[PDB]
């Protein structure tokens, strides 16, 4: 998630960030941006989705 | 040809400052 | 209409006991959250400045692609728990999610 | 809504990325560009397209 | 010797509104504003007249004194210097009195301000948009001169993998920062670690601080990507190895390494016990970035090797730092204490309020609070400013018929 | 119970290791990663038995 | 804390008095 | 028009044939679709409100 030239506050790369995001996205709240960073994080809208 | 005079290495010198 | 605003009182009647500790439980949490976060929800507009006395001036920001001197503003954020009816609206703001 | 995110308001004549994050267009109801701008072709579109 | 004097007989103050400190400021505009005043300084106004010798407005009657837009100029240090700076107003009156070619002469203080002699307002840069007044006196190039002595640099650049994205942004931004401090006295190498130790540029050893090397270092950290596992212990080697070599040459003085890292759990014991045992050779460590990683071996570094630990979490925090390992630099020159005050010339610059070719002449100012009285004296080991005075590169053509 | 133990002591391995961006490695990391043949011999052994 | 109008990203939540939205606090 | 392409909704709209073929999720809708129309009072207070 260090693309965006800043690491997100959720992030999935220690532990306790990862299961912060994990609840974030139970909680439901910015799910969708968690997924846009993670879709970019991954390729993009070309290759990561 | 470089300065002649330069001041480093003091022994007075108070290393107990490392912020 | 009548028939059912008055379905929907018996419904708010219902649940009259349980809103009540509904507010007592989501105040214990306000009052835990203003003791926690009680005038620590305090910023400069600069990222650098710690305190409200260094938060006087002006300072270089680089973050309008070009460097301007904006002034320094020791501002509170807008959900901030520093009293206890503030941190009720910043806690329902929270449990909606948003 | 097939392709209709695409056309930014895109600057003239420079070739640089699009100024806002908002699709817009050159018809009526739909937003236009201001500040001497112009709907492109190509813009990936919000949430990184 | 009047500022040392005068700053030795100086009485700490908290409270400046029973006694203002009355002062012109340099980037005050001329209209008659009476509501342009800060708590616990008075503004002088002053009447400006045009000289042929400057070639801008000039007033004989003070000194002005210019305080950085990112320094705020009412706080307690400022404060107290623009209280102890009168006397250096009133020997710049003197000093211009006995000499009527003088031009700019000017103390550089250490808390970020400037106070030169002929009041005239700053250059374009007081109040106007896209006029942004970055100026700071204590990056010239006189104040960088006069504040220490030659340095044998070797900035070392953590391109690891837990550097990518912002870090290396700002570490990039603080590389190009810091060679912009040095002069062409200065030596000077980019070294750069991630599991092994290399070289970022075509330099192979310490070279000499000039524009074009300076530029080619710049280039190279620009272009510099990050991958691969840390090793503080490769890249030290590195560095202390560089540092050895004297087939090349060099300014033998001033040994330092430059650690450009964020964060990690290895100190390096024993490469700093077998390649610095009689702590010949500074470490100034920078955490840069905004994260998490321990950091308690860089602050261990910079203390079993007389250096200093700064941190730079965000651009804006990048020009400070700087000018700070250069305050620590200057605690062996402090003690020798009449040795250390020599007149040195820079090199031919442009000057800021524009008088074309000038070279700067400068002398360090120390703190003299404690002395023959000893006391704790807890920072009298740290300059006060530096002192310079500007000569004309046309003054000395006329003197060459 | 030895076998919920070394379930514990792997779930505490996998919350103990941390990512970095390209290609950088926490210390501890290795260590986590030489731990690893011990939960799965004694994983296999369950297996086996 | 990022001031109004400032390129941010949304995941940052460095955008102080207001929100990331469409890349703009 | 501003209607002036409305008309490919018909063809999206002969999927329904297929929720008639799902024979207990057409019983569940109707189910619910028929309460909620026995219902309109409930729904004309939420349009008050
Ligand atoms: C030159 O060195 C002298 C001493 O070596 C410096 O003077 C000392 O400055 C410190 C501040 O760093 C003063 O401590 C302060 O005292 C006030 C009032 O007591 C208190 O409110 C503060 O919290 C802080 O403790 C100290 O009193 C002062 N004098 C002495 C004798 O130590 C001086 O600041 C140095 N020069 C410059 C330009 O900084
Ligand atoms: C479930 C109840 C939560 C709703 C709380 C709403 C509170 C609205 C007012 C908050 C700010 C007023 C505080 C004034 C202090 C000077
Ligand atoms: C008194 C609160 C009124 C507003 C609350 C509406 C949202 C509550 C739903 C809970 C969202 C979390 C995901 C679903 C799990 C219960
Ligand atoms: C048996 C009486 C049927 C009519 C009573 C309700 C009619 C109004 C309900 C309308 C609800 C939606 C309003 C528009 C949106
Ligand atoms: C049968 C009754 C149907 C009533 C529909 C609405 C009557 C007018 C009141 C509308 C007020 C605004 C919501
Ligand atoms: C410092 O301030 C005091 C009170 O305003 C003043 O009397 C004194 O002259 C000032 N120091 C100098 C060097 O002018
Ligand atoms: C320098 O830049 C060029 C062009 O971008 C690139 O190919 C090269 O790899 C860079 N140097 C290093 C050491 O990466
Ligand atoms: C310097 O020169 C000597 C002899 O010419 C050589 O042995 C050595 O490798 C050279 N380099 C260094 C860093 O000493
Ligand atoms: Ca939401
Ligand atoms: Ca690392």
């Amino acid at each position: 998630f260090n693309f965006q030239d800043e690491t997100p506050t959720t992030n999935f790369d220690t532990f306790p960030a990862a299961i912060l995001t994990v609840f974030q996205i139970l909680t439901g709240e910015d799910w969708n941006a968690v997924m846009y960073h993670g879709i970019e994080s991954q390729g993009g809208v070309s290759k990561g989705m | 040809k470089g300065p002649d005079v330069c001041f480093d290495n003091n022994v007075l010198e108070d290393y107990t400052d490392c912020g | 209409l009548k028939a059912v605003f008055d379905c929907v009182v018996n419904s708010l009647k219902n649940v009259l006991n349980i809103l009540i500790v509904y507010m007592l439980f989501m105040f214990i949490f306000a009052v835990i959250a203003v003791q926690l976060f009680k005038g620590k929800f305090f910023y400069c507009t600069d990222e650098s400045k710690e305190l409200e006395r260094d938060c006087r001036g002006q300072y270089l920001d680089y973050e309008k692609e070009e460097v301007e001197a904006q002034p320094r503003q020791w501002k509170k954020y807008d959900f901030h728990y520093d009293n206890v009816l503030w941190a009720l609206l910043t806690l329902f703001t929270v449990s909606t999610g948003e | 809504y097939m392709g209709k995110f695409h056309k930014a308001c895109f600057p003239n004549s420079t070739d640089a990325e699009p100024v806002g994050d908002f699709p817009c267009g050159k018809e009526a109801p739909a937003r236009l560009c201001e500040g001497d701008t112009e709907c492109r072709e190509y813009w990936p579109g919000p949430n990184f397209g | 010797l009047e500022a040392e004097k005068v700053q030795a007989a100086h009485q700490w103050r908290e409270d400046f509104a029973s006694n203002e400190v009355v002062y012109y400021n340099a980037k005050d505009d001329l209209d008659p504003e009476k509501n342009d005043s800060e708590p616990g300084s008075q503004r002088i106004k002053p009447v400006f007249i045009e000289d042929a010798n400057f070639g801008r407005q000039i007033s004989y009657q003070h000194a002005a004194v210019h305080i950085p837009t990112d320094i705020y100029e009412g706080s307690t240090i400022v404060l107290n210097e623009l209280n102890w700076t009168s006397a250096l107003d009133e020997v710049f009156k003197k000093n211009r009195e006995e000499d009527p070619s003088l031009l700019w002469q000017v103390f550089g203080s250490a808390t970020g301000l400037a106070r030169y002699y002929p009041a005239s307002p700053w250059v374009d840069n007081s109040r106007t948009p896209n006029k942004i007044d970055l100026y700071d006196v204590r990056r010239r190039p006189w104040y960088i001169q006069g504040a220490a002595s030659p340095k044998d640099m070797l900035i070392l650049v953590d391109v690891s993998g837990s550097v990518s994205g912002l870090t290396l942004k700002l570490i990039r931004t603080s590389v190009s920062e810091m060679l912009e401090t040095l002069s062409d006295d200065d030596f000077v190498n980019v070294a750069s670690f991630n599991s092994n130790a290399q070289d970022v540029s075509c330099f192979q050893h310490l070279v000499q601080a000039n524009v074009r090397n300076k530029k080619v270092l710049k280039d190279a950290v620009n272009n510099i990507t990050a991958k691969g596992i840390t090793d503080y212990k490769k890249g030290f080697s590195f560095a202390f190895e560089q540092l050895l070599n004297y087939n090349v040459s060099r300014a033998n003085c001033n040994k330092i390494i430059m650690l450009f890292t964020d964060g990690g759990e290895e100190r390096a014991q024993e490469i700093f016990n077998k390649y610095n045992k009689d702590k010949k050779v500074r470490v100034f460590t920078f955490s840069v970035g905004q994260h998490n990683y321990d950091r308690g071996p860089i602050q261990w570094m910079a203390c079993e090797n007389k250096g200093y630990y700064y941190e730079i979490p965000s651009i804006g925090a990048i020009r400070i730092n700087t000018q700070e390992y250069l305050d620590v630099l200057g605690r062996p020159m402090v003690l020798a204490g009449d040795k250390a005050k020599q007149v040195q010339w820079t090199n031919v610059y442009l000057d800021a309020l524009e008088l074309g070719l000038v070279i700067t002449g400068t002398l360090p100012v120390f703190n003299i609070t404690g002395q023959f009285e000893n006391k704790t004296n807890l920072k009298n080991q740290l300059i006060l400013g530096v002192m310079g005075v500007d000569v004309s590169l046309e003054d000395i053509k006329r003197l060459t018929p | 119970y030895m076998i919920l133990a070394t379930i514990i002591a792997n779930c505490i391995v996998l919350a103990l290791e941390q990512h970095l961006p390209d290609g950088d490695k926490t210390p501890m990391s290795e260590r986590l990663d030489d731990t690893e043949p011990y939960f799965i011999g004694i994983f296999c052994f369950e297996a086996g038995i | 804390c990022k001031g109004k109008g400032a390129k941010c990203s949304r995941l940052m939540y460095d955008c102080c008095t207001g929100s990331c939205r469409s890349g703009k606090c | 028009f501003i209607n002036l392409s409305f008309l490919r909704l018909f063809r999206a709209a002969r999927l329904i044939k297929l929720l008639r073929q799902g024979y207990t999720i057409r019983i569940l809708l109707w189910t619910f679709v028929q309460s909620f129309k026995a219902l309109p009072y409930v729904c004309l207070l939420i349009a008050m409100l």
